[PDB]
Order: C-alpha cells, then sequence, then structure tokens
RNA sequence: GCUUGACUGCGAGCGUGACGGCGCGAGCAGGUGCGAAAGCAGGUCAUAGUGAUCCGGUGGUUCUGAAUGGAAGGGCCAUC
RNA sequence: UAGCGGCGAGCGAACGGGGAGCAGCCCAGAGCCUGAAUCAGUGUGUGUGUUAGUGGAAGCGUCUGGAAAGGCGCGCGAUACAGGGUGACAGCCCCGUACACAAAAAUGCACAUGCUGUGAGCUCGAUGAGUAGGGCGGGACACGUGGUAUCCUGUCUGAAUAUGGGGGGACCAUCCUCCAAGGCUAAAUACUCCUGACUGACCGAUAGUGAACCAGUACCGUGAGGGAAAGGCGAAAAGAACCCCGGCGAGGGGAGUGAAAAAGAACCUGAAACCGUGUACGUACAAGCAGUGGGAGCACGCUUAGGCGUGUGACUGCGUACCUUUUGUAUAAUGGGUCAGCGACUUAUAUUCUGUAGCAAGGUUAACCGAAUAGGGGAGCCGAAGGGAAACCGAGUCUUAACU
C-alpha cells in the first residue's frame, strides 16, 4: 500500500498561503517564509487581546484628565470624590459623556467636589 | 428447542446449547477477522539498498568538494534506487484455538434463528441440473440471497447454481463463519441440522 | 530466533520458589587463614539477590 | 449481525506508538531517545549484563554444584493423578500409558498433593508418609 | 600465678553500603580454661596492616560415577 | 537443555519421541545348473498426453447525449454472469467462456508382446594387510588437550585373522552388541536460465527492472568497468482544401473538420516557484524581522443610509526570523536561493509485562494427513510443590551431633 502525498501537502501549504495574503514579497508567496509569518502574527495577536484593554483605558483616563481640569479639578480628585459619593461610572462611559455630553460631565465633577468638601 | 420445518409444518429437535446460546460480538468478531487474514496472498517485494543494480563506488570524495556527503548511489535517500524497509513475502495467518472457533459458530447459528434468517426444510433439489429450474424454485419461496445447505451435495444443484451469483450451494462440511453472516438466507436440510450438530457437539 | 542463556550466569544463579534467586557468597575461594571464623561462617549459606541487582540476572537467564 | 456491524471488544485493540511524525504526536524529533550519547544511536545500546566497565554481577561471584542427570529421569506423582490411569494398578508403565510422566522416566515418587477416594495398588514406585497414609485410607495396597 | 575462649555449630535484633560487601551483637547447643564463688573468656584500648572471579594445587568426605562393578573426572567441607 | 569456552564474547549436541518416504543386492568360487527374474537396447501393438484446430445459447422499444453498453419499460439464455473489445458502465453487438469434439505426421508416458546382451536356483566353500592399532605433527567431531573416548592422515612403524576382531566417551574386568580394511542401489530432499496457464489488502512513469520508449543504447573510460534521460491528440486523421501578412521563411489571423482545437501535433488534466499586461487604493521630509492592536480617507457593491460588506491603509502603541546546539543565541555560532516530487523507529523469530477474548486444575497442539481456514494428529510444551551442590526427602526440606 504505497501512498502518495501531492493531494494533502498542496491542501496544507495553499491553507497558510491563504492567510499570509496582503503580506510582502516571499512573505505572502513562498511557503517556508510564510510559515513562519503566520504563526508570528498568532503569537502578536495573542499578546495585543490583552494590551488592546491597556492601551483603551489609557485613553479614557487621558480623556477624564483634560474634561476634569477644564471644570477646574484633577483626574485623581476627581476620581476620588466619586468613590466617596458611591458613584460608580466606569472610565469607558466618562469618557464618552465627556466629549459628547460636557453639560453632563459638569454635573458629575460638582457631586465629586461636594463630596470632597 | 423446537425449529419449525417450513415446508413440513413439522418441528425439529435441536440443541439449546447450539442454536440457542447467547451472542457474543467480541468472539465472533475476532474469527472473523482470522478467517479474511487466512484468504491473503502475501506476495510482494520491493528492493533494498543491497538489491538495487548498481556498483559500490563512492560517488565523490568525502571532503574538499562542497557537496553533502555522499557514499553509494543506492542510498534510500536518492532518487533511483533505496526503499528503507523494503518488503518481503509474508504470511498473514493467525491462529484461532479450536474451542473459539467452534463457539463462534455457535454464535451464529444462535443469532439467525433469532433474526428469522434460517429456513429448515426437508429436502432441496432439482430435477434436472438447470439454472432456469433453480431460479423458478427460489422464487416460490421468496428468496434470492440464499446459502443453500445441504447434507449431500447434488451434483444437478451444484450445476445449477453456478450460474447464479447470489446463490451458494454447500455441504454440511462446509460451512464456514463469513460465509454465514454473509448472505442474507440460510436454507438447511434436516438431515444438514444433523450434521452440524455433531460437529459443533 | 531464541533467545541464548548467558552461560555465566546460569553457573552462579538459581531460582526459589516466589522468584527469586540464590547465590554463593563472594570472599571464601583462597586467602583464608587471616579470615575471622565468624566472618566465614556467615559467609558459607546461601544467599538472595538484592532488589537493585533483580533486573541484570533476569536479563541474562531468560529461561530461568 | 452484518459483515459491516461487528466490532472488537473495548480495550482489545491499542494503537501502536508512532515516532518521528510531529510535535502534536508527542514522539516527535528525538522520537522518545533524548539526546546523543550511545544509547540514542541507531542500533546503540550495550550487552546484558554490561554495567560499565565494573566486573559484572555474574562474574563477582563464584560458581557453585553440578548437574545431577539422575535428576532428569525422576518424577514425581500427585494423589490426583492417581484415578487416571484406567486399570486400578499404578506402575511405571500405567503410567507412561496414561501420558502422566514420560517415555524417559525411570523412578518415581508419590507425594500428598490432592486427593485420592479409590482403592488403588502402587506398585513399583516410592511413596512418602503422607501418601501412605492417604493412600490406604481410601482403602489401596503399597506393594 | 595458672592456662589456650587467638574454641566448633548457630544466632533475636541492629548499624553501614547502588551493589559485591563490611561491622556490632545478647542468647542457645557441645566441649574448655581461670576463680572459693557471683562471674569472665568466640584474640589484642578502639579505629589502618589489604585483593573479587576464573584456572589450578593439597587434605578430608562414596554426594556423583555415561551398559554394570570399580576407577578417572566432578561436587561439598577445610586450606594454598 | 547436556556440554564447550581468555568458563569471556560467544559456540552448542545427542539419546529418545512424532512424521514424509520406504527396497534391497553383488564380487572376492567351484560344482550341480542354464538362460528363471531383472535391467539395457532394439522392434511391434495398444491406451493416454503434447505439438495446428471445430461447433458453441439468448434483446428490443423509448429518454438524455457527439456517440448508449446509461435511465425508464417490457422480454429471453444460463453445466456459459472467467475475461477482453466495441464512440460513456453490455449475460443476450463482437471475440470468447461452460460444455462437446478433432491429427496426415512427429513425439512423451503407461502397458502388452517380439528379439538381442543378460543369467536364476541349489549344495559345499571362502570372508577385503603395509590394513586395524601405536609414536610424532596437524585437522574433524557442539567438545579450544583437557581426566578425553571416536574419526581422518603428512611422517616413522606395525598385528590378530571366527579358537579371531571392533565398539559401548580416560582406563580395567564382566556382560551386551556388531563384523572394517571391495562395490552397487529408486523414493521422500535442493534449485529455476527457460515454456504454458492462473493469482495478488504488489507498483503505476522521481514508483515498478538500470530499461513501459530501437537500453545495457546515448555518453564516459587505454582497459577491466561505469551508465542515463525519455510514456498519454482524437471515438475515428476526419492531421487543418482555400484566402491574407511575411523572405516562394519562421510565426500568426481567418475558413473548414470535430462533442471539444483555450484537443493543432512544443497536443489529456495542466498545480507551484518564476515573469508580464490591465484596474482600485497607497507611496518622492522619512530610519530597523516589515507584523500585530488602534485608525482616517478613497474606490466599488449593498441597503433607502444605517458607523454594513470587500479592497487599500496615511498616522500611531507594541515588536531583534526559523531550526539546531547549548549554562545561555537577534546573535557576527550551525543549516536552508525558491518551488514541486521523493526522503528516516521497520520486518522475522524468541522472551517478559499490560489490555482483551476462550476454556479452566487444567490449557494448547507442531510437523503431518486431509473431501484442505473444517476435521484428524496431544509427539511435545506450560501449570497444578518445594527444599537441597547432590544422593535423597517431601508440605516440608536444608543447615548441625541436635536446634530454643
Ligand atoms: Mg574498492
Ligand atoms: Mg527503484
Ligand atoms: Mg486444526
Ligand atoms: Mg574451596
Ligand atoms: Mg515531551
Ligand atoms: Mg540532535
Ligand atoms: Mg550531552
Ligand atoms: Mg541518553
Ligand atoms: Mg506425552
Ligand atoms: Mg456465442
Ligand atoms: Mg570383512
Ligand atoms: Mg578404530
Ligand atoms: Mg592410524
Ligand atoms: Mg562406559
Ligand atoms: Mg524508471
Ligand atoms: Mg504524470
Ligand atoms: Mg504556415
Ligand atoms: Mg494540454
Ligand atoms: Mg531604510
Ligand atoms: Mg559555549
Ligand atoms: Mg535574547
Ligand atoms: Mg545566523
Ligand atoms: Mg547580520
Ligand atoms: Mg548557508
Amino acid at each position: 500500500a504505497r501512498v502518495k502525498r501531492g493531494v494533502i501537502a498542496r491542501a496544507r501549504h495553499k491553507k497558510i498561503l491563504k492567510q499570509a495574503k496582503g503580506y510582502y514579497g516571499a512573505r505572502s508567496r513562498v511557503y517556508r517564509v510564510a510559515f513562519q509569518a503566520v504563526i508570528k502574527a498568532g503569537q502578536y495577536a495573542y499578546r495585543d487581546r490583552r494590551q488592546r484593554k491597556r492601551q483603551f483605558r489609557q485613553l479614557w483616563i487621558a480623556r477624564i484628565n483634560a474634561a476634569a481640569r477644564q471644570n477646574g479639578i484633577s483626574y485623581s480628585k476627581f476620581i476620588n470624590g466619586l468613590k466617596k459619593a458611591s458613584v460608580e461610572i466606569d472610565r469607558k462611559i466618562l469618557a464618552d459623556i465627556a466629549v459628547f455630553d460636557k453639560v453632563a460631565f459638569t454635573a458629575l465633577v460638582e457631586k465629586a467636589k461636594a463630596a470632597l468638601a | 428447542m423446537e425449529l419449525v420445518l417450513k415446508d413440513a409444518q413439522s418441528a425439529l429437535t435441536v440443541s439449546e446449547t447450539t442454536f440457542g446460546r447467547d451472542f457474543n460480538e467480541a468472539l465472533v468478531h475476532q474469527v472473523v477477522v482470522a478467517y479474511a487474514a487466512g484468504a491473503r496472498q502475501g506476495t510482494r517485494a520491493q528492493k533494498t539498498r543491497a538489491e538495487v543494480t548498481g556498483s559500490g563506488k563512492k560517488p565523490w570524495r568525502q571532503k574538499g568538494t562542497g557537496r553533502a556527503r555522499s557514499g553509494s548511489i543506492k542510498s534510500p535517500i536518492w532518487r533511483s534506487g533505496g526503499v528503507t524497509f523494503a518488503a518481503r513475502p509474508q504470511d498473514h495467518s493467525q491462529k484461532v484455538n479450536k474451542k473459539m472457533y467452534r463457539g463462534a459458530l455457535k454464535s451464529i447459528l444462535s443469532e439467525l434463528v433469532r433474526q428469522d434468517r434460517l429456513i429448515v426444510v426437508e429436502k432441496f433439489s432439482v430435477e434436472a441440473p438447470k439454472t432456469k429450474l433453480l431460479a423458478q424454485k427460489l422464487k416460490d419461496m421468496a428468496l434470492e440471497d440464499v446459502l443453500i445447505i445441504t447434507g449431500e451435495l447434488d451434483e444437478n444443484l451444484f450445476l445449477a447454481a453456478r450460474n447464479l451469483h447470489k446463490v451458494d450451494v454447500r455441504d454440511a462440511t462446509g460451512i464456514d463463519p463469513v460465509s454465514l453472516i454473509a448472505f442474507d438466507k440460510v436454507v438447511m436440510t434436516a438431515d444438514a441440522v444433523k450434521q452440524v450438530e455433531e460437529m459443533l457437539a | 530466533p531464541k533467545i541464548k542463556t548467558v552461560r555465566g550466569a546460569a553457573k552462579r544463579f538459581k531460582k526459589t520458589g516466589k522468584g527469586g534467586f540464590k547465590h554463593k557468597h563472594a570472599n571464601l575461594r583462597h586467602i583464608l587463614t587471616k579470615k575471622a571464623t565468624k566472618r566465614k561462617r556467615h559467609l558459607r549459606p546461601k544467599a538472595m539477590v538484592s532488589k537493585g541487582d533483580l533486573g541484570l540476572v533476569i536479563a541474562c537467564l531468560p529461561y530461568a | 449481525m452484518r459483515l459491516n456491524t461487528l466490532s472488537p471488544a473495548e480495550g482489545s485493540k491499542k494503537a501502536g506508538k508512532r515516532l518521528g511524525r510531529g510535535i502534536g504526536s508527542g514522539l516527535g524529533k528525538t522520537g522518545g531517545r533524548g539526546h546523543k550519547g550511545q544509547k540514542s544511536r541507531s542500533g546503540g545500546g550495550v550487552r546484558r549484563g554490561f554495567e560499565g566497565g565494573q566486573m559484572p554481577l555474574y562474574r563477582r561471584l563464584p560458581k557453585f554444584g553440578f548437574t545431577s542427570r539422575k535428576a532428569a529421569i525422576t518424577a514425581e506423582i500427585r494423589l490426583s493423578d492417581l484415578a487416571k490411569v484406567e486399570g486400578g494398578v499404578v506402575d511405571l508403565n500405567t503410567l507412561k500409558a496414561a501420558n502422566i510422566i514420560g517415555i524417559q522416566i525411570e523412578f518415581a515418587k508419590v507425594i500428598l498433593a490432592g486427593e485420592v477416594t479409590t482403592p488403588v495398588t502402587v506398585r513399583g514406585l516410592r511413596v512418602t508418609k503422607g501418601a501412605r497414609a492417604a493412600i490406604e485410607a481410601a482403602g489401596g495396597k503399597i506393594e
């Protein structure tokens, strides 16, 4: 029972090459190079599912800081005031309000200031 | 146990040990597989690095050329000549314990009775060695794929069945495990039943 | 082919009832005047093979 | 019960190790041999009894005893065998006829193993003290 | 001063070694010395002073003894 | 296993048992006797086989299609539904197949006979000398000179002779058994250059022979010798009349053939590396394993948008390939120019353990026989008892004068 490897080998190689579309030069054409690139890409993606969470929180904090200082308080003190006032709105929502509803953000700041007093 | 005769409408007393035992699938499987293994003709061979035609001259010198070292033109790595583990003619037969063989037959026969695949008759014969005669007889009995087992092999019956692909005619001493399972229906004459009982005991 | 027995081993070890092997003690062939009687007396009877060495003995004696 | 319905019993057929067929298998690359050394080489490994160069155990210990040659032609008979002779008289010839001892056996001894429940006449065979009592209790005679 | 316990067969139980091994040991049987006796003695205050297996040698012992009776050779015990 | 063995690595019987197949004779001599079997050759006559051959059953309609053997619907043959071919898959179209037959001539075998060489039977004899054995040196025996029997003989010697001699594993006695120094002999056994038939959980063009093809060729070597690559148009050549550009070219465009010419001979299918033309988006102030996470704009679809889908991706966070070998590699340590095809834990026989199945104090047969995966065959092997170096004893036994 001799087994020829042609049909199966072709299918495996095409699978990897399909995932390498868009890559530069040999990275999207040659199997040896394409395989390494596909593996690397997956390794970055696993790491970046975690990094995405870090970067977005960092962005929200920066926007809250700016909006709060426009109302005359720093981010650090603003967060403390909300905690003392038992407000549980998270940073994702706070950053959204800071950009779209500036009146509502002012009301939040006043509540924080009252609690700190 | 009583096996009702289809033609005579009369019961035939048979042993419960042979026709009424439970079905041991694992036992039957082993015997069936061994039978197929015993039919294999293991005739094949390939050439090793020693049997390929060629000289034993070293293709090029060990050191100096920037080429991978070589020693033989018949190396299995090289095109033309090789086969690392070349096949040799081999025997695939397996040993079946005599008791295990007989036990498998009893299970098969008992299962046929439960599934209503065993038809017992007094006699089964044709007047002339004519295929047309046999075909009509089977059609009357609503049979197609059938293994006919007789006490004595009738020459006329044997001749009439040669050209019927789905019909096999055998004697009691010729039963084999695969045949009993392969055919849809098994027709046994009264005499055949008795011989089978004594054989299997 | 059939496994061959290490013949030297077959002359030094004998199988017992439960599957162990008995052997004769060493240090009782020559140079005996200097040895104490107590020491020599304890070497005379046959002894059993230790657990660590059983594997080696079994390999040498496949038909024991 | 059809040829495409029969199945083996669970546990009867294990697969079999296939070495050097990838990382996922668990036996890829080195194939369970580790790294380098004599034991990783094709056809490599030391002979039976080799312990490095240290004098091996089977050469460190002294040889003892001799083979008898008389033991080869001596057999022992159990009390259970006494009833298989078919005749009631247990002799060297009758035991051989019943395929109990062997054609070359010349001396035989009956020992207390099993039980005898039928009068038997043992002739020309040594009998142990325990066996003698058992045979006589069953109604036999040791000639 | 008197002596041969620098005894023979064994040995509960331990110590120490990968193993081959090595070490300590009350008590039991036989026979012994010293002491009035209880008792003590299986070498030396203790820890170095040594060499596996094979192949042979010497003495003892029918255990074996290739048709049988012997014998040769082998085994076992002591020893080189 | 018993043994042999720097008692190391290793080497390794026989007795006895089960089978296949079986067959016994002649000279060393003279009478009585004669062709008595038999074998060899040469005739003849039979039987059978080989080397050319002969006959050999039974189907149509309709649908799809280039074409029917396919679908559907009704029939028929079968001692023939082995196989092959035919414009796609045919028991009934063709060649066959089962079955039944056939030889002028040559020849094989088995017989019956003819002839020739032959020469039984009986009685009384006879019984293989430079030999057996020995000394020396070697070799062969499972047996390495060992306590070493037995066999062979290069060298030197050397008996007895049926009232005798050989062997029974040093050797001697007793007993048993056989008769060397002359020679024939079928079967069961080994093998395949070659011939025919049939088969394969054997290969299918880098496989299988080195060789599917004008291959032991081309080519290489003074020579011995070494030794390739290379298969497929179509059902049928129907293999492209004629016209046009061109050098009365190469090559191409029409026409025509065909189911198909993007089946056109550089011909089935026609992958990948590699090289082009066209379109969308990006790109000429921006520094690194070239991705990954976020993300504007543009193009094209969709949907009445609806932050949808596809392509591209300015700007920005993070980010030094893979394998191997190492205490440790982005390492300036090793390996790979790329693609496609091939390329490495197998097989046989023993032995032990685990799982699973059968049977169970029992289990199981090997060769072989066989109507052949049945059945027969229990020769054997393993287990149900151990202790002891062994004789031996035995649920005990060894140790010791004897064991608490
Ligand atoms: Mg050479
Ligand atoms: Mg090849
Ligand atoms: Mg059988
Ligand atoms: Mg000694
Ligand atoms: Mg692992
Ligand atoms: Mg390595
Ligand atoms: Mg290492
Ligand atoms: Mg290692
Ligand atoms: Mg037997
Ligand atoms: Mg015809
Ligand atoms: Mg003579
Ligand atoms: Mg002689
Ligand atoms: Mg001579
Ligand atoms: Mg003798
Ligand atoms: Mg080829
Ligand atoms: Mg091809
Ligand atoms: Mg032209
Ligand atoms: Mg083509
Ligand atoms: Mg640059
Ligand atoms: Mg280094
Ligand atoms: Mg690093
Ligand atoms: Mg590098
Ligand atoms: Mg560099
Ligand atoms: Mg390189």
